[PDB]
């Protein structure tokens, strides 16, 4: 399963 | 015995042409397991191994959520990278992002990893603590601030220690006939004259998993590292994979050269040679 | 900043003629990830043709495996044809039972 979406760069 | 989940993200530009263009894809060891494409007619993560058929719909509801709400975010990452370089609005480029947790033989979290890369080069990294960032240039700090204040790196240290190690072993059970398996190669060295007095012996390993492999040539007992051509193992397309080592031999002297194959899936180690 | 396609043609199980088998072609190391890969029947291009789904190596660079059901004969030349921003014409590699 994938992690969360994460803040962009 | 060691076992691993990756996550390969990637999204590229495409001025002209739409907006970028998000790929993502799931591997365990080297079995792909998920996909999800932006540029599909219906987006949504679709399954790539049949043992991850059994989740339930909330879990590919779930993954293709964050999966489209990633397409955005890359979109505007694109956009915020451009920026840092001080690129124009013409040229096509590429955000790169690999992710996931290694196991060794035995269960636990060995090592996590989170790396990116912009158009094919290092960009920011997670340390090996998971608890700090290196950034590769002045643009890459950026990211990093804005990661630190985000407390990027708390998330993926508590993802990459619980959720990725839990679901990894929960696919090795249930992909266990296949993930757990290792297939030997099945071996043989082929002769191909090239001269009178000059022939290539290729040592041929097929149909094994996983892909890690050691071919080798010895003569006398000798490693032949600089004249050993080896190319690239490939994937054969039913899960398994090849690979073969050549080196050429001045006629006659044949049986002074042993072909050595170490894999997971063998009982013992090989020694092969030409058998005329 | 930008990498050249490697490419491998081959197929799936042992060469035999008038045996149906999977004719590969591999492509790897490239970047950027834009790439035409074609596989060829005496020069003619075989419909039907799939891929795996795009993804990298550690050194970041792409992968991808092109494949085709077909049933190999003496005569019959196959062979790939793959076209590249970093090449200026498009590649063909020929199919070799031998590698």
């Amino acid at each position: 399963k994938p992690i969360v979406v994460l803040h962009g760069y | 015995g060691s076992h691993s989940m990756r996550y390969f993200y990637t999204a590229m530009s495409r001025p002209g042409r739409g907006e970028p263009r998000f790929i993502a894809v799931g591997y365990v060891d080297d079995t792909q397991f998920v996909r999800f494409d932006s540029d599909a007619a219906s987006p949504r993560t679709e399954p790539r191994a049949p043992w991850i058929e059994q989740e339930g719909p909330e879990y590919w509801d779930r993954n293709t959520q964050i999966f489209k709400t990633n397409t955005q975010t890359y979109r505007e990452s694109l956009r915020n990278l451009r920026g840092y370089y001080n690129q124009s609005e013409a040229g096509s480029h590429i955000i790169q992002r690999m992710y996931g947790c290694d196991l060794g033989p035995d269960g636990r979290l060995l090592r996590g990893h989170d790396q990116s890369a912009y158009d094919g080069k290092d960009y920011i990294a997670l340390n090996e603590d998971l608890s700090s960032w290196t950034a590769a240039d002045t643009a890459a700090q950026i990211t990093q601030r804005k990661w630190e204040a985000a407390r990027v790196a708390e998330q993926l240290r508590a993802y990459l220690e619980g959720l990725c190690v839990e679901w990894l072993r929960r696919y090795l059970e249930n992909g266990k006939e296949t993930l757990q398996r290792a297939d030997p190669p099945k071996t043989h060295v082929t002769h191909h004259p090239v001269s009178d007095h000059e022939a290539t012996l290729r040592c041929w390993a097929l149909g094994f998993y996983p892909a890690e492999i050691t071919l080798t040539w010895q003569r006398d007992g000798e490693d032949q590292t600089q004249d050993t051509e080896l190319v690239e193992t490939r994937p054969a397309g039913d899960r398994t994979f090849q690979k073969w080592a050549a080196v050429v031999v001045p006629s006659g002297e044949e049986q002074r050269y042993t072909c050595h194959v170490q894999h997971e899936g063998l009982p013992k180690p090989l020694t092969l040679r030409w058998e005329p | 900043i930008q990498r050249t396609p490697k490419i491998q043609v081959y197929s799936r199980h042992p060469a035999e003629n008038g045996k149906s088998n999977f004719l590969n072609c591999y492509v790897s190391g490239f970047h950027p990830s834009d790439i035409e890969v074609d596989l060829l029947k005496n020069g003619e291009r075989i419909e039907k043709v799939e891929h795996s789904d795009l993804s990298f190596s550690k050194d970041w660079s792409f992968y991808l495996l092109y494949y085709t059901e077909f049933t190999p004969t003496e005569k019959d030349e196959y062979a790939c044809r793959v076209n590249h921003v970093t090449l200026s014409q498009p590649k063909i590699v020929k199919w070799d039972r031998d590698m």
